[PDB]
Formats: structure tokens, C-alpha cells, sequence
């Protein structure tokens, strides 16, 4: 279970960089 | 490093100490002051009065009780001290065999029992029977009854009563670690 | 910087090279048991043929 | 005995052939020993796509 | 396809020492002989460490043709327009071309590009099974089993029966060199009755092969159905010395004759163990295992024994049966205490639920062990 | 050639430096600063390498000079001064701004920043100092002005953080002029090392920060060793306040080193095992750290012996610290097979390198255990064994030495035999079943409860990290 | 370096050497904290009784043992 969690924590750390930027643009 | 340390005494005092370590039968420290020793000092001085109780004390270990024994006898061309040792050290190297012959064997030959602890009188092998709580029964010695007994009354007391762990407490825990 | 850490804490005990100052300084055990079993069996067979 | 028709063991020195009943291995135990076994190889094949995290 | 197994088996030869001069040098012609023919001057070179310029010319020139015909024949047939058939073919060829040489580095490169573009299934199994060969061939077996790995996946993609026969024959080979032999078994006995040879060594060596680990491996009952009555061994009889003290061996174990076994112990450890490549290094081990197995095997069946009885019949001293008796015992097979007082060979038995118990805890020790690990990792990231 | 070389690496520091005076001056955001000044550490050893290391000159020239100054002076001194620009103060390029530090409010002295980059600067000094192999001088003068320095100031939970690394290079910079010479001056020093830590700990309790209680408490081990003190160290160790829970796992490691070599010694085995073995895997297996492993091996194959276990061939069949460990590998053959001459034999020969790592001692004490495992095979063969026989076989001298051997092994049980002296044999009495005791259950605890704890640390490690991301914008 | 010594001369009877024992012991503590430990009793007797005349140095140095140990209760 431990490392299922984990992947999915892998994977909402990048969507989480991208966003931030588009972020940026969209201010 | 060395200031004026190194004597004929150092040596000889050295010697000393470590021996009475062995007669407060106390090996814990014995070794510790020898791990002290084990660098500069024993290396430089060689064993020539060290090879006394490195040996005493290894033969001991090894469990060749005989060996053990000679060094003893043999100290009599270099006393001066070291008989306020030797005395105590013998009455403890007696001990030790008369434990060991415990589990072995229950039931010796009253020449083998003087043999084996190496005293010199048949009467003073049991003196230390006496002292010892063993039943002489046809100048043979039984070691089974008082000791199991003994041992049986010793091992009650408000200390292991913690550490046996009952069945039903192993059960209780095992139960609650996950419900908790 | 976790395993960085682990290294550079551990050097002292490893000193200047333990890995390498050790070397610069410097049934699968028993032997072929046929031939040791070969001579037994012979030297067994003269004895019981000649008795 | 060889065989396992009757299965017991001779004694060549009484001159008697002594006589057991089938021995019944733990089933538990055997069964159990397959379970484990099979652990080892589910947590090699996890850690190696495990490695991604790391 | 004869040299490519061949090659080894007598290199093998005359690497040992432990050989006879006259073996080693029978080998030794036999060798210089497929260097000339096959030109395998760059792998020639490997071997020579390990045991006239004409030979260079012959690689230098033989090389030059080979290369400039495969060239311009392997340009035209990329040149000319259609991959499927032509460009796949090529390739094939070109790692061949390389095998032959023994060039390991560019038959990996050559044999790659198949694989990877688009062909039947079958084909790529086909084309794997060489690679495999050459890692065999080098006297590296991790570097086959990396390569064996990805033909079991594609085994049962394909489903030819006639590639599943193929994999079980190389694989038997790979698990013959590694010390277990409880796999190599299972796929030995099947693959007598059926492989037609293919860059692999022939169905004598085969046989021999099965014979071996059934030995060593089967229980009793087993022993006697699957290869005694076997339809092949008894067709094949002996048509060669290690078939033969093999075939005598067997027939004593099942037998429980024990005067005659010990002689043939010794029979075939030196025609059957040092001829074959792969059981030379496993020589020692080998012995060891079967005089363990005969000892217990007699023990099994008495609850005592006297010392004279057993030495006799087995056909060694009374001495010389203590001393080895006495090797096994601490590693646990054999199951005996001994008097010495007495004269007599006790036989104990004990093993019940106590044995099991331990099995399992020894185990249990080690998968607890791995999982703690893993577990900490994770949780660092 | 030298400018743009020497003036990129001013830079970089500067890069780094403004970096953390942002993060260590907001609330009690510790852990970043902590991870970032290891990862720092690291960064600059590996610079030094190219384009210079007059990194330390620069990035001295460029910061107020509180004793830096007088630091950089005798640096230059040991190795032949020159002058070019290394005087502090030279370039005067921070222009009270605040992050290049506020010239005139240093030198008012309303405010102080000089104090916590004095650390971090001696930091980076140290490092220089070790890896360059600037030793003499440099070493006395640089722990001179070092523990008065910070004994100077007033420790924060920030200052406690960096000292953690300082008081480890104060060590072992010592250790190296011992490791130069003998001095008579190298023996006295040795005493004042022990002192200054002994201090800092005391304090460092009140401070509730078990980074330097734990780095501080290695250290302080490692020297009692060396003079082979296991008194001292016995009653050191009953102080326990060693903590382990916020540690990095390397200090946790070298704690456990420390604690297998010292129980063993003192004829403790049994809990010696439990810690060795926890020492090998909480190290790392990382390339630089091969060195670590191989000495962590010599002790355990020792520590196993002596209790009567038999290392596994196999762990040492396929290990490729195979060179160094072949001393070891010889006396586990020893053991296992009995063979009495061959021991003795074994110890002669190889006894300069196993003196190195102090393993000699224990290595003697294995005599007794040749004996016992010889016996113990000989009893796992035969029933009734005369002792007659055994007289000649280990050429025991007489008929009662024979006896005493067994006498002695059954008094830990390790054969479990009864002697017999009128029949003038021995009969085995070994259980061999204990399925049928009590003892399953024992086993089974162990095993039970290490099980459940790894549950417990995954549940509370699981949440953590999801929290972090939940937060953070996402899809 | 042992602070044994000074823990052996506590017991002569002789109060000029006990005395000057004292004052040894209190500029050691710093590192022995932990050898006097043992023999820390027999340190807390000689304040106890009146009999003594060093008493309030004898009282100090327990202290600063139970101080550096951290059991800061008995300390104060």
C-alpha cells in the first residue's frame, strides 16, 4: 500500500510544477 | 610516552595487579585491564612475569584445568608476594572443577574425587563435602538432590516473574497491537 | 544529502584508505577423494582374497 | 521397506523385524512452506517496479 | 552448425590437467583441424591464452571476401525497396557472419535489429536461440540467461510446439553448468524422447546427460520407472563407454547389490564426469552426494547394523567405512549414531514435526528480513 | 587567468550564502536549512577540484572580518605568503545592501550578522584544511581559535544545527597530528581534546538537540578505545540520553560500531550480535563506503565464533573484500573442522595484520572454542565414544585433561553429554527434539513482535507525504 | 587519567588528606562524572554526619555529579 500511495505522490509533484507556471502566465 | 616509567618494579607490579583480579574472581575487569596492557607496554616488554597471569587466566578459559594447576605449584622459585594470591586462587580452581564434575557425573570413586581436585588428604575432600551440603554414602559423593533442590528454590523471586511471560499475557498483546 | 551525510561521518573510521591500504599491504574443500578411495578399496581386496 | 509396502526397520542383531504404522507428515507445515516460499518472490517483482520512486 | 558446440567441448579437454596425456592430445588434433575450416581466427585468439601466418593470411583474406561479398549483396538488398522480406533476412545473415568469426560485439548490434522490426513470432524465437549459443559457447552462462529470459515470454506467444521443444534443450544445458540440477531433470527426461539437434551437442551426450541427474535427484520408485524402463536407453543400449558405466550404476543402486557399486563409483568418474564439460567442475560434488545416498539408503532399512557387516558388503575396511561415515553425520543424511564400545551402527530416527519446524522458522528469518528494508526505503523518498 | 577563475568562484558562494541567510532568519523552518547546508558541504568539496579553491580567500575578502582575517594571514603564512588582493575589506562591493550584509550596522554594532557566517565560514575552512592535507600549524591554530569561538557565543536551535559538523573536524584533525608523529605534546593535547567536548555536551543537554548529542557522543567513544578504557567506558554508557529519534541513520551506525566492539571485548557476546548486525545494515553500500563495510566484517566473523555460531561460507564465498579478509575466512575454517594444530599455525603467520584492527585479542580467546567445536563433532558421530580414543585423537596429554574438556563444554550445554569414568566412556544425552518443549513459543515471540512494529512505522509515514501535495495546486 | 585515586584517599580517617581530596575531585568532575558515580555514597556520608568539617565542599562536589548525570532534583 505504501509505495501505491507513493506513485501516485511521484505524479502530483509534476502536475503540481507545471500548474504553478501556467499559473504565473495566467495572472 | 615515557618519563622515567619503565623499572624493574613496573613489570613486577603489573604482575601483581592482574593476579588480583583473578582472586576476587572478577574476570570482567581482568580483561579490561588487559585490553589497557595489550598496546605498548606488553608488546615492548614482552611476557617473562605477564606470561604468569596471561597464561593462568587462558588455561582457565580453555578448560584444561591441569595446566591450570601447574602454574600454581611451579610459583614457589619466585614468591616474595605472590602467595597471598595464590592461596586464595586455589580454593576457587577446586570450585570451579567440583561444578563442572556437577552435571557430568553424579556418582565417582573416592579416589577420583582427590584426584580430580587435586587435594592432597582424603579428610579434607570431605570437609569440602560438608561445606558443599552433599551426601557421603559409601565414601562416594551424590551431587543430584540438594542442588536440584536449590536450584528450584532460587529460581522464585520478584525478578523473573516479568520475563517469563505467561501464554495468556503472549496472546493479550499479540490481540491488542493491531486494535490499537 | 541523506546518503551525503552517511559518508562523510563514516570517513574517520575508513581514515585514508581502508579499502585499499588492507590489499596493498597483502562439500567443496576437500581434495580429490577418489583416488584416496581407490587405494582403500584395493588394499581392503588383497587382504580378504588372500585370507 | 524400500518400497513402502509395510514400512518398518530390521534388526539384525535381535533377529527381529520390527513393525510402525504409515508415519503422517503435518499437512499444515508442508503447505505452509509454499505460502512463504511464494511471498519472497511477490516482494522481489514489487520493489523492482518500486524502483521508479527512488 | 558442428563446430559452433564442438569447438568447446574438446577446448575443454585440453584445458585440464587432470586429464590423461593420451586424451589430451587426441583433442589436441581435433581442434587445429576446425580452425583451419570454420576460420575462427579472432576467437582463436581467446583460446590460445587459455591452452603459422598462413592461418592470418587465411583470416585476413577469407574476412576480405566474406566482407566485400556480404557488403555490396547486404547494400543491394537494403537498396532495393522492401524490409519485410529482404532487409530482415539480411540482418540474419549478418550476424551469422559474425557468430562464425565469433565476434560476440557486432552480432549483438545485427541480431538487435531483427527482433526489433516487425516479424512472426517464430521467427523471432528462432533468431534468439543463436545468441543464446554464443553466450554457451564463451563459457559465460549469466550472459545466456539474460537472452533465455525473453524467449520463455514469447514460448507461449507464439505457440509452436516445435520452439517449445527447442527452449526446454538449451535451458536443460544452462541449468546442467549452475549447480541445481532439480530443474535440469525435469526438462532432461522429456527431451530425450524429443530434439532434433540444433547448434547444440548430439543425443549421445544427451542421454548421458539424463542418466546423471536422475541419480542424483529422483527418489527410488522414480528412478526405476522413468529410465530403466526407459523405451530410449534400453533401444540406445551402449555404444559408448560413458553410457555404459552410467547404465552399471544404475543397475546396482536399484539393485542393492553394494559389493560391485564402489567399483563402478570409480568407473564413472573417470569416463562420464571429466569428458563432459559441464559436471567437471561438480566432479567433487558429485561423489560426495552419492556416497552420502547409498550409506543412507542401506541405513533406511536397518535399525542396526554391526560394523564388519556393513564394511564387507560394501567391500572397504572397517577403518576406512568410520572415518567416512563420520563426514556426513554433522551436515545431517544419514541419520546415525555409532558405538564405539559395542562395536555397533545405531540408526536413529526422530525426524517428525521437529523436522519441519525448523525448516520453517530458518526461512522465515530471511523474508522478514527483506521486507524490513524495503519498507524503510520507500518511506525515506 | 587567475582573475576570472578566482572571481566565479566568489560568485558562487555568494549564491549560496544569500540562499540561506533568507531561510535561517524565518521562524523555525529548520529542516531546510539543515538539508541545504549538508548538500552545500558536499557541493564545495567537489568544486575545490577546478577552477581553484582560493574560494576561502575571496569569500573572506568579501564579508566582515570579525578573526577571519586573522585566520587567512596564517593560512598564507604556511604556505608562503603572497599578496594580490587578500586583505578583507579590499573590495568594498556589499554597499550597505542588506544582503551582502549592511557595512555600517556591522561596525555600529547595533545589530549583529557576522555570527552565524563565522560558523559556516569555519565549516568551509576545516573541509579546505583536510582535504588540501594542510596539517601542523594550521590544525593547532585553527581548533585555537575554533572552541573559544563558540564558546564566545550563545547557541539558537540555527546554531546548534551547525555545530553538529564543526566539533567532528576539532576531533579529527587532532587525531591526524597523532597520526603524523609522536609528539610528547600529541600525549598531553589528548587529555584537552576530551575536555572541551565533555563541556559542550553538558550544555548541549539544555539545548534539547540531539543532533550534537549524538554526533558528540560518537567522538567521545572512539578516543576511550584507543587507550582501551572499558572501565570508563562502562559508566559512560549507563548515562543513556543518547537519543536516536530525529538522528541521521550514519551516527546511529557508528554508535552501534562502537557498542558490538566494546561488549565483546569485556566478554559480553549476546547482545554484542544484536548490534553488529544492525550496524552493517543501517550502512550504506555505497563506493566510498567499501572501506566502512570490510571492518564491519572482520568484527562480526569474530563476534560469532566466540558464541559458537559458524558464519555462513557462502556470505564470504561471493564477497569481493576477499584480499583483506582472508586472515578471518583461515580461522572460521578453523573452528568449523576442530583441527587443532591448524589454528595456532594460523595465528602466527597473520598476526601483524590482525593486530592492525584489533581483532587479535579476540582471536586468541577462539582457542578455547577449537577444542569444543572438535568435540562437538565427536559427539554428534558416536553414541559410546571411549575417552581413551579421544586421548589420541586431539593428543591430549592425559586421561583427566580429557575428562575436563567435557566437563567444562557441558557446563553452557553446548554438547550436553554425561560422563561415564568407571565404564570409561561417554553416553550421549542430547534432547535433539525440542518441538515437544516449550520453546516454539519463545521463537515465535521474537518473531511476532518485530512483525507488528514495521506495521506501525508505515502508518505513520504514509499520510505525511500525500498532505504535502494536497495542498499544493494541482489538477 | 582517573579520578580513582582520589576516591581511594577519601577513606583514611586522616582529615588533612581527605580534605585535600576534595578539592582534587572538583576540578575533575567535568569528565568523571561518571567513575565517581560509583563511589558517590560514600561522598554524601561524610556531609551527612556532622562529625565532618569540609562538610559543605563534600555536599558541592555530589552536586555537580548529580548535575552533569542530568538527575537535576538531588542537584538543587
Amino acid at each position: 500500500e505504501l509505495m501505491v500511495i507513493y506513485i501516485s505522490n511521484l505524479v502530483r509533484s509534476i502536475i503540481a510544477f507545471d500548474d504553478l507556471i501556467e499559473n504565473k502566465i495566467q495572472n | 610516552n615515557h618519563k622515567l616509567s619503565e623499572s624493574d618494579k613496573k613489570s613486577k607490579l603489573i604482575s601483581l595487579y592482574l593476579l588480583n583480579l583473578l582472586s576476587q574472581n572478577n574476570t570482567t575487569k581482568f580483561h579490561s585491564e588487559l585490553q589497557y596492557l595489550d598496546k605498548h607496554i606488553k608488546n615492548l616488554e614482552d611476557d617473562s612475569l605477564l606470561s604468569y597471569p596471561i597464561k593462568l587466566d587462558r588455561w582457565l578459559m580453555e578448560g584444561s584445568y591441569q595446566k591450570a594447576w601447574d602454574l600454581l605449584q611451579s610459583g614457589s622459585q619466585n614468591i616474595s608476594e605472590f602467595d597471598s594470591f595464590t592461596d586464595i586462587l586455589k580454593s576457587a580452581i577446586r570450585d570451579e572443577i567440583a561444578k563442572n564434575t556437577e552435571l557430568s557425573y553424579d556418582f565417582l570413586p573416592l579416589s577420583n574425587i582427590k584426584a580430580l581436585l587435586f587435594f592432597n588428604n582424603e579428610k579434607e575432600t570431605e570437609k569440602f563435602a560438608l561445606e558443599r551440603n552433599w551426601p557421603i554414602v559409601n565414601s562416594k559423593v551424590y551431587f543430584n538432590n540438594q542442588s536440584k533442590e536449590k536450584a528450584d528454590y532460587e529460581d522464585e523471586m520478584m525478578h523473573e516473574e516479568d520475563q517469563k511471560t505467561n501464554i495468556i499475557e503472549k496472546a493479550m498483546d499479540y490481540a491488542i497491537s493491531i486494535e490499537n | 544529502t541523506k546518503k551525503k551525510n552517511e559518508e562523510i561521518n563514516k570517513k574517520s573510521l575508513e581514515e585514508d584508505d581502508e579499502f585499499e591500504d588492507f590489499p596493498i599491504d597483502t562439500d567443496d574443500v576437500e581434495v580429490d577423494d577418489d583416488f584416496t578411495n581407490e587405494l582403500k578399496a584395493e588394499l581392503d581386496r588383497y587382504k580378504r582374497e588372500n585370507q | 521397506i524400500l518400497d513402502k509396502i509395510f514400512y518398518g526397520v530390521l534388526d539384525q542383531g535381535n533377529g527381529w523385524l520390527y513393525v510402525y504404522e504409515t508415519p503422517n507428515q503435518d499437512a499444515t507445515y508442508d503447505s505452509a512452506l509454499e505460502l512463504v516460499g511464494q511471498l519472497n518472490k511477490v516482494v522481489d517483482q514489487l520493489f523492482e517496479k518500486a524502483s521508479v520512486l527512488y | 552448425r558442428v563446430p559452433n558446440y564442438e569447438v568447446s567441448e574438446k577446448a575443454f579437454l585440453l584445458t585440464q590437467s587432470k586429464v590423461s596425456i593420451e586424451q589430451r592430445k587426441e583433442a589436441a588434433e581435433f581442434v587445429l583441424a576446425k580452425i583451419k575450416e570454420e576460420e575462427m581466427a579472432p576467437y582463436y585468439k581467446y583460446l590460445c591464452e587459455e591452452y603459422d601466418q598462413e592461418l592470418y593470411n587465411e583470416l585476413c583474406k577469407k574476412n576480405e571476401s566474406k566482407i566485400k561479398e556480404l557488403n555490396e549483396k547486404i547494400q543491394k538488398l537494403e537498396e532495393d525497396d522492401e524490409g519485410e522480406l529482404e532487409q530482415a533476412q539480411a540482418w540474419i545473415n549478418l550476424g551469422e557472419y559474425y557468430a562464425q568469426i565469433g565476434d560476440k560485439d557486432n552480432a549483438e548490434k545485427t541480431l538487435g535489429k531483427s527482433l526489433s522490426k516487425a516479424i512472426s513470432t517464430g521467427a523471432k524465437i528462432d533468431v534468439m536461440l543463436t545468441i543464446a549459443r554464443l553466450g554457451f559457447f564463451y563459457n559465460d552462462q549469466l550472459y545466456v540467461k539474460e537472452k533465455l529470459e525473453a524467449v520463455n515470454s514469447m514460448i507461449e506467444k507464439g505457440g509452436d510446439w516445435e520452439r517449445r521443444n527447442r527452449y526446454k534443450t538449451y535451458y536443460g544445458i544452462h541449468c546442467l553448468a549452475v549447480r541445481n540440477f532439480k530443474e535440469a531433470a525435469k526438462l532432461l527426461v522429456d527431451s530425450l524422447a524429443t530434439f532434433t539437434s540444433i547448434e547444440l551437442t548430439s543425443y549421445e551426450s544427451i542421454a548421458t546427460y539424463a542418466s546423471v541427474t536422475g541419480l542424483f535427484t529422483l527418489e527410488r520408485t522414480d528412478l526405476k520407472s522413468k529410465v530403466i524402463d526407459s523405451p530410449e536407453l534400453l533401444s540406445l543400449i551402449s555404444t559408448t563407454a560413458a553410457l555404459q558405466s552410467i547404465s552399471s550404476l544404475t543397475i546396482s543402486l536399484y539393485a542393492s547389490d553394494y559389493a560391485s557399486y564402489f567399483p563402478y563409483l570409480l568407473e564413472t568418474y573417470a569416463n562420464v564426469l571429466i569428458p563432459c564439460k559441464y559436471l567437471n567442475r561438480h566432479a567433487d560434488f558429485f561423489v560426495r552426494e552419492m556416497r552420502r545416498k547409498v550409506y543412507a539408503q542401506l541405513l533406511e532399512s536397518y535399525k542396526t547394523l554391526s560394523l564388519k557387516s556393513m564394511a564387507s558388503a560394501f567391500g572397504v575396511s572397517v577403518a576406512f567405512l568410520d572415518n567416512d561415515l563420520g563426514k556426513f553425520i554433522p551436515n545431517k543424511q544419514l541419520n546415525c549414531v555409532i558405538d564405539r564400545v559395542n562395536g555397533i551402527v545405531e540408526t536413529n530416527r526422530p525426524d517428525n514435526k521437529n523436522a519441519q519446524y525448523h525448516l520453517l522458522v530458518k526461512q522465515g528469518d530471511g523474508l522478514l528480513t527483506k521486507l524490513q528494508k524495503y519498507g524503510a526505503a520507500v518511506r525515506l523518498t | 587567468l587567475h582573475h576570472s577563475e578566482k572571481k566565479y568562484a566568489e560568485e558562487d558562494q555568494v549564491q549560496e550564502l544569500l540562499k540561506v541567510l533568507n531561510e535561517i532568519s524565518k521562524t523555525t523552518l529548520t529542516l531546510d536549512p539543515r538539508y541545504i547546508w549538508r548538500s552545500l558541504k558536499d557541493l564545495s568539496s567537489l568544486r575545490n577540484q577546478e577552477l581553484l579553491n582560493a574560494e576561502t580567500l575571496c569569500f573572506t575578502v568579501n564579508v566582515l572580518y570579525p578573526d577571519s582575517s586573522s585566520f587567512k594571514k596564517n593560512l598564507l603564512k604556511f604556505i608562503t605568503s603572497n599578496h594580490k588582493s587578500s586583505v578583507p575589506g579590499s573590495a568594498e562591493l556589499r554597499n550597505s545592501y542588506p544582503a551582502s550584509f549592511y557595512s555600517v550596522n556591522t561596525e555600529k554594532k547595533t545589530i549583529e550578522v557576522t555570527a552565524e557566517i563565522n560558523c559556516f565560514m569555519h565549516l568551509l575552512v576545516q573541509l579546505f584544511l583536510w582535504d588540501s592535507k594542510e596539517l601542523e600549524q594550521l590544525v593547532e591554530f585553527n581548533r585555537k581559535v575554533v572552541i573559544p569561538n563558540l564558546l564566545c557565543y550563545y547557541n539558537l536551535r540555527s546554531l546548534n544545527l551547525i555545530n553538529a559538523k564543526l566539533w567532528f573536524y576539532i576531533y579529527l584533525s587532532h587525531e591526524t597530528l597523532a597520526r603524523s608523529s609522536e609528539e610528547i605534546n600529541s600525549d598531553n593535547q589528548n587529555i584537552i581534546l576530551r575536555s572541551t567536548m565533555m563541556k559542550f555536551l553538558k550544555i548541549a543537554s539544555l539545548k534539547h538537540d540531539n543532533e550534537t548529542k549524538a554526533m558528540l557522543i560518537n567522538l567521545i567513544l572512539r578516543d576511550f578505545l584507543n587507550n582501551g578504557e572499558v572501565d570508563s567506558a562502562s559508566d559512560f554508557i549507563s548515562k543513556l540520553e543518547y537519543p536516536h529519534t530525529d538522528v541521521s541513520s550514519s551516527l546511529e551506525a557508528r554508535y552501534f560500531f562502537y557498542l558490538s566492539k566494546i561488549n565483546a571485548i569485556q566478554l559480553d557476546y549476546s547482545t554484542a550480535n544484536e548490534y553488529i548486525i544492525a550496524a552493517i545494515r543501517k550502512a550504506p553500500h555505497n563506493s566510498k563506503s567499501l572501506g566502512f563495510l570490510q571492518q564491519s566484517n572482520k568484527l562480526h566473523c569474530c563476534i560469532q565464533l566466540l558464541m559458537g555460531d559458524i558464519p555462513e561460507l557462502s556470505f564470504f564465498h561471493q564477497s569481493n573484500m576477499q584480499k583483506s579478509l582472508l586472515p578471518y575466512y583461515h580461522l572460521t575454517k578453523a573452528v568449523k573442522l576442530g583441527d587443532l594444530k591448524k589454528f595456532t599455525s594460523t595465528i602466527t603467520k597473520y598476526k601483524q595484520l590482525l593486530l592492525k584492527d584489533d581483532t587479535y585479542q579476540l582471536c586468541v580467546r577462539l582457542r578455547s572454542n577449537v577444542i569444543k567445536t572438535g568435540i562437538r563433532i565427536i559427539s554428534l558421530t558416536y553414541k559410546k565414544i571411549s575417552l581413551r580414543d579421544i586421548c589420541l585423537k586431539l593428543n591430549l596429554d592425559s586421561e583427566q585433561t580429557v575428562e575436563y574438556m567435557v566437563s567444562r563444554a557441558i557446563r553452557d550445554g553446548v554438547i550436553e553429554a554425561k560422563i561415564n569414568h568407571e565404564d570409561g566412556f561417554i553416553e550421549t544425552t542430547e534432547l535433539l527434539n525440542i518441538y515437544d518443549s516449550e520453546d516454539p513459543q519463545q521463537v515465535f515471540d521474537e518473531r511476532i513482535k518485530f512483525a507488528n512494529q514495521l506495521h506501525d512505522e508505515y502508518l505513520v509515514s504514509m499520510r505525511y507525504p500525500e498532505d504535502k501535495k494536497t495542498q499544493q495546486n494541482e489538477k | 587519567t582517573t579520578a580513582a585515586p582520589l576516591l581511594a584517599l577519601l577513606r583514611e580517617n586522616q582529615d588533612s588528606v581527605k580534605t585535600y581530596a576534595l578539592e582534587s575531585i572538583n576540578n575533575v568532575v567535568d569528565q568523571l562524572w561518571s567513575e565517581i558515580s560509583n563511589e558517590l555514597p560514600d561522598i554524601e556520608a561524610l556531609y551527612d554526619d556532622d562529625t565532618f568539617s569540609d562538610r559543605e565542599m563534600a555536599a558541592l562536589i555530589a552536586s555537580k555529579v548529580y548535575y552533569n548525570l542530568g538527575e537535576y532534583e538531588s542537584a538543587v
